[PDB]
């Protein structure tokens, strides 16, 4: 049963549903674009508003 | 700065003063990593921490033994030790190649490339007994032992066989060849012949760490 | 014209050294304490010592007042003594780090380094301002400021040289089974070739009378030591660590 | 060969089936998906703060949830809590073992965690009536060194060990409520999801697994690296993560796509990654390398957008504040630097 | 995915010849030092030979010195081990092992009990 | 945690008396200690302060120079040497602990106090110095300050204390908004610069007493005259 757990895990991973990579990439794009404004590293804040 | 901000800054200053006291305590202590095989006998020489004292110098030896056989990750934590103490079993010729491979990997390890190794050939009495007997021959596991003659610099111990000298110095020269095949003088290998009853290993570690740090200071002062 | 170049070299190099040591937390390694004391001494050489002398040489008129010169000479003696005693301190630190490494790990601490620097500068000020409070004084001052530290550094660096050469030969033997000269000679040769002629002519004037050694020659020798004060940053900070700090400082 | 043949064959087919499914689902690469967007340009980040209290190399750091307090572990066997705004040392916690390879900052801020070669996760109470930081719970039960530990809540902590296992503990009882098994080599890092219902872990088998905390099972397994994975970080969305391995490459894996979306590497980068992190928006992926310099990668375009140069040894840890104001980088030169 | 498939093992009378091949997939072959390890029955893992990234540096154990020759071919991404004059002490299952990290000269934890970058094995048994 | 004060008693107007404050149950060496007095007919009044490690000492202007303060961390004792007393010094002196770091709670613990009888300032005004209330009904108490306590760092350094009759006061709110440990949520702290209020929801037992407001902006520590919540 040494490899029985491995084969069962592989079967369990195969059982899942996989969505299209284009859709996943588009979702990541959507999140990054939507939350771009609230990223201080992306667009640096004015030195007055910078706590450091 | 408010009164509370000032008090917090003061408290940080007192924390920094305690840190400086700990710096004084910590710099004076020399850290040594103890590596070896299961049969190497490094126990006599989880983590089994030792703290001994030679000539008013504080040494801290660490024998990691609570991990698995994979040591490629947790060994990087010891990038700043004074020296790595490598213990081998000279009698066991079968695992001698495994010890050589471990020594080679430690020597050529990107992070342990600046760490000198103190080499302790541990079971010298067992090696001498095995060589005197006909139990096994070195040449089986090392055919190059045929074409090898005792070094000129080799100093035999009184009352010892020349063949035991040949065996012990060939075993030591395998490690030495591995060590001087590379490294270009940043770190050095220090070979020692050890017995299970030996009591001068602390003095040996003291002398060899003194040499290690003396050469480090020379190199940092550009005096080679 | 060359004296101006020496002045600007002194001030720039030593100010850069001080700035790098102070602003780099990684360079504050106890021996930079002596390095920064020496850099301060050389900086005050380039600032309050060499400009008046250069202006006097290129123009007979003394730029400093009549009373100002009597305290400008005691800034010369103070600063030169401090630089030489700091060089001796650096030699002693190297000796203790090479010959007793294990114990040197805590033999000289921050307290000891800041006591030694303070004692160096206090002795320099005492030797410098003792006249304010001639032949015997010149001899004693030159012995305390130059000859005693020079002998100490010679003994110290000889011991370090024999240790370093023994270790080099041992290493060559070890690696051959299957430079201290350049560095120490540079360190000693700069200091000697610069401050030894002046402190030898000092004793010569004191003993045989001022007539034996001419003024212009005395000026030239004193103006060779000033060159030493200029050249000190080059030799005590030619480490990859120091060079990294200088690069990071002057790039931005 | 009985089991050794049958199980090996069934697996070999199953892996082929997974590969075919990933090929079918790979409709189009993310790089082209984002081949039209504007370049993120260069994000020049200057060292705004430098925290210098540690006595030796720094192995880990962690930010408080308030994005102002941070903890850090070092080889000197001390745990130091910093106020990044004022550089003040809020706390200095002496540690019994000086080989602590990780530290964790409770999200509530009450406790702190530490562990390492001692195979024990130690929990230290910060807000106690005695006024001094006191160890409250020493979690034992791991048979290897503790690579990482993260607080699920004030009473639950998830730790990853070098015994090829990750565990979910319960600080109250001090016992493991769940043990996650399946990794072949040491688990070098773990990242908790924003919803904290599942986490990912990177091991020394060049694979990263996604564990469901409740059921204690591996939902998915991601491969694609060829060297030990050292760094793991969950995407802010929570549906993806990034891994940093000794191959000197960073890869982005999507939970739903179950495959690598983009490899962040260049031909001249031959140094492994020790730590990775994301920004608030997940556009910049900061990766700390062995070359003493941290690179800032455009997470959607794979082109290097900046370098966090200034550390004079290995960048061991690298974390971003919960509010995204700053990035703190710990290295082996005993200094923590805050960049804005 | 790092996959090291190796084959070529079979029943051979003592003193014969045998070529062991190890097809490597999932990684760049040319930047990894490659190793050969074996496990004789009743014993533990042991190192046999290694070859550098390009092939300039090659080493072997004393037991297999002069009779085993290891060659790598980066073009086809495979590792070879030509064995000559087999002896009854050489009966073992042979694994094909890789250095954990690229551009390195230190194969650490290759002969460990559970190493990730190691093949399944070929049962090379020599007897008369 | 337990703070023990001793030495208070009958002293002539001309003389001296040493006040001791024994520490037990906390890291006395890492805490900054204060001495706060309170006359029988007067509210609390801050008299002196010695920081952690004795690195900084402050005194009230009323007893500046006249009094001395000190601590013995190895012995875990706090000392206040008083010389040339005055008839106005009749008061119960409180030993107060306070540790200062980001997010700490200063003035958290007050000693039981010892009673001693003798034979550039921010003023805090507490309106409605005596009002009757009914249990089970919410109440609001407001103390205002001459100078705004906000330090532009989001730190309105105002502190609330509850002196129940017969025991030392305890800290309720620190920084005007943060509830202290062991204090129930029914208490609420709010307000702005130069105007603060304390809100209590569902008034219950163990709340009858005198409510004090204290500023910590700068060190001339000043306490309100008291509110005297009564049934
Ligand atoms: C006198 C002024 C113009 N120049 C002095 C030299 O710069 C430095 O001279 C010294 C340095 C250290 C000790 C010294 N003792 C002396 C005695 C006489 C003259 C110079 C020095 C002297």
């Amino acid at each position: 049963a040494q490899a029985r757990k491995l084969v069962e895990q592989l079967k369990m991973e195969a059982n899942i549903d996989r969505i299209k990579v284009s859709k996943a990439a588009a979702d990541l794009m959507a999140y990054c674009e939507a939350h771009a404004k609230e990223d201080p590293l992306l667009t640096p804040v004015p030195a007055s508003e910078n706590p450091f | 700065l408010s009164a509370e901000d000032k008090a917090a800054v003061e408290r940080s200053k007192m924390i920094e003063k305690q840190l400086q006291k700990d710096k004084q305590v910590y710099r004076a202590t020399h850290r040594l990593l103890l590596l070896g095989a299961d049969n190497s006998g490094k126990s006599t020489i989880g983590i089994f921490e030792t703290k001994f004292q030679v000539d008013k110098v504080n040494f801290h030896m660490f024998d990691v033994g609570g991990q698995r056989d994979e040591r490629r990750k947790w060994i990087q934590c010891f990038n700043d030790v004074t020296a790595i103490i490598f213990v081998v079993d000279s009698s066991d010729y079968n695992r001698l190649q495994e010890a050589l491979n471990l020594f080679k990997s430690i020597w050529n390890n990107r992070w342990l490339r600046t760490i000198s190794v103190i080499l302790f050939l541990n079971k010298q009495d067992l090696l001498a007994e095995k060589v005197l007997a006909g139990k096994s021959k070195i040449e089986d596991y090392f055919p190059e032992f045929a074409r090898y003659t005792t070094p000129e610099d080799a100093t035999p111990e009184p009352g010892e066989d020349p063949r035991v000298t040949r065996a012990k110095y060939f075993i030591r020269d395998e490690f030495l060849r591995i060590s001087t095949a590379s490294g270009d003088g940043r770190h050095y290998c220090y070979p020692h012949f050890t017995c299970a009853v030996d009591t001068e290993n602390a003095r040996r570690i003291f002398n060899d760490c003194r040499d290690i740090i003396q050469r480090m200071h020379l190199r940092q002062y550009e005096l080679l | 014209a060359l004296l101006a170049l020496a002045v600007l070299a002194t001030v720039g190099g030593n100010l850069l050294v001080i700035v790098a040591i102070a602003w780099t937390p990684r360079l504050q390694t106890m021996t930079n304490v002596f390095v920064t004391s020496l850099a301060a001494a050389d900086l005050v050489m380039g600032l309050l010592v060499v400009p008046p002398a250069a202006t006097l040489a290129l123009t007979g008129h003394w730029p400093l007042g009549a009373t100002g010169c009597e305290l400008w000479t005691s800034v010369d003696v103070l600063c030169v003594t401090a630089s030489i005693w700091t060089l001796c301190a650096l030699a002693v630190d190297r000796y203790l780090a090479v010959t007793n490494p294990l114990r040197y790990g805590a033999l000289v601490t921050k307290r000891c380094a800041r006591t030694a620097v303070v004692l160096v500068w206090v002795v320099s000020a005492a030797v410098s301002f003792a006249p304010i409070m001639n032949m015997p004084y010149v001899l004693l001052s030159s012995s305390v400021s130059f000859y005693l530290p020079l002998l100490v550094m010679l003994f110290v660096y000889a011991r370090v040289f024999v240790v370093a050469t023994r270790q080099l030969r041992l290493l060559r033997g070890e690696l051959g089974r299957f430079r201290a000269l350049c560095t120490l000679g540079l360190i000693m040769g700069t200091f000697t070739l610069c401050w030894l002629p002046f402190f030898l002519a000092n004793v010569l004037r004191a003993l045989g009378g001022p007539s034996l050694v001419p003024g212009p020659a005395f000026l030239a020798l004193n103006w060779l030591g000033y060159a030493n004060s200029a050249f000190n940053p080059l030799i005590y900070c030619r480490s990859p660590d120091f060079r990294s700090a200088f690069r990071r400082l002057l790039c931005r | 060969q009985s089991e050794l043949d049958q199980l090996r064959q069934e697996a070999e087919q199953l892996k082929n089936q997974i590969r075919d499914a990933r090929k079918a689902c790979a409709d189009a690469t993310l790089s082209q998906i984002t081949n039209n967007i504007d370049p993120v340009g260069r994000i020049q980040m200057r060292t705004r703060r430098t925290l210098r209290g540690h006595l030796a190399k720094i192995y880990a750091m962690h930010w408080g949830t308030d994005s102002r307090l941070l903890v850090s572990a070092s080889q000197d066997g001390k745990l130091i809590i910093w106020d990044s705004y004022t550089t003040n040392k809020v706390h200095a916690i002496p540690l019994r073992s000086s080989w602590v390879m990780t530290c964790a900052y409770a999200p509530s801020g009450n406790y702190v965690a530490c562990g390492g070669l001692d195979n024990i996760c130690s929990i230290y109470n910060l807000k106690t009536r005695e006024g001094n930081v006191r160890v409250s719970r020493e979690l034992a039960g791991h048979t290897g060194y503790l690579s990482c530990c993260r607080f699920l809540d004030d009473n639950q902590i998830v730790t990853s060990s070098g015994d090829t296992t990750c565990a979910l503990w319960d600080i109250e009882t001090g016992q493991q409520t769940t043990t996650f098994t399946g990794h072949t080599g040491d688990v070098m890092s773990l990242s908790l999801a924003p919803d904290t219902r599942l986490f990912v872990s990177g091991a020394c088998d060049a694979s990263a697994k996604l564990w469901d905390v409740r059921e204690g099972m591996c939902r998915q397994t991601f491969t694609g690296h060829e060297s030990d994975i050292n760094a793991i970080c969950f995407f802010p969305n929570g549906n993806a993560f990034a891994t940093g391995s000794d191959d000197a490459t960073c890869r982005l894996f999507d939970l739903r796509a179950d495959q690598e979306l983009m490899t962040y590497s260049h031909d001249n980068i031959i140094c492994g990654i020790t730590s990775v992190s994301f920004s608030k928006s997940g556009r910049l992926l900061l990766a700390g390398y062995d070359d003493f310099n941290c690179n800032v990668w455009d997470a959607l375009k794979a082109d290097r957008a900046g370098v966090l140069a200034g550390h004079d040894n290995r960048v061991s840890c690298l974390g971003v504040t919960d509010d995204g104001m700053a990035v703190a980088t710990g290295s082996w030169d005993s200094f923590l630097k805050i960049w804005n | 995915q790092v996959q090291l498939q190796e084959s070529g093992g079979g029943l051979v009378q003592p003193g014969g010849s045998l070529r062991l091949s190890c097809a490597a997939s999932g990684f760049t072959f040319s930047n990894y030092k490659m190793n050969w390890v074996r496990q004789a029955p009743g014993k533990g893992l042991e190192w046999v030979s290694d070859i550098s990234q390009s092939g300039a540096s090659i080493s072997y154990t004393g037991s297999v010195k002069g009779r085993f020759t290891i060659s790598r071919d980066n073009a086809k991404n495979t590792l070879y081990l030509q064995m000559n004059s087999l002896k009854p002490e050489d009966t073992a299952v042979y694994y094909c092992a890789r250095c954990p990290a690229p551009f390195t000269r230190d194969c650490f934890d290759v002969t460990s009990t559970t190493y990730a970058y190691r093949g399944q094995g070929t049962q090379v048994t020599v007897s008369s | 945690v337990q703070l023990v004060e001793s030495g208070g008693g009958l002293v002539q107007p001309g003389g001296s008396r040493k006040l001791s404050c024994s520490a037990s149950g906390f890291a006395f060496s890492s805490f900054g200690m204060h001495w706060v007095r309170q006359a029988p007919e007067k509210g609390l009044e801050w008299v002196a302060y010695i920081s952690s490690g004795s690195g900084t000492i402050y005194y009230a202007d009323t007893v500046k120079g006249r009094f001395t303060i000190s601590r013995d961390d190895p012995k875990n004792t706090l000392f206040l040497q008083m010389t040339s007393l005055r008839s106005e010094d009749t008061a119960m002196y409180y030993c107060v602990r306070s540790i200062y770091y980001y997010g700490s709670s200063p003035f958290d613990f007050w000693g039981q106090g010892t009673t001693l009888t003798v034979s550039a300032d921010i003023v805090m005004t507490q309106a409605t110095s005596s009002v009757p209330v009914t249990p089970g009904e919410s109440v609001s108490i407001s103390c205002r300050s001459s100078k705004s306590l906000l330090h532009s760092n989001g730190n309105t350094y105002l502190y609330w204390f509850l002196q129940r009759p017969g025991q030392s006061p305890q800290l309720l709110i620190y920084r005007m908004s943060n509830l202290a440990s062991g204090v129930p949520d029914r208490f609420s702290g709010s307000g702005s610069g130069t105007a603060f209020t304390l809100t209590i929801s569902r008034l219950e037992a163990e709340d009858v007493g005198v409510y004090y407001c204290m500023q910590h902006l700068e060190y001339p520590l000043t306490f309100g005259a008291g509110t005297k919540l009564e049934l």
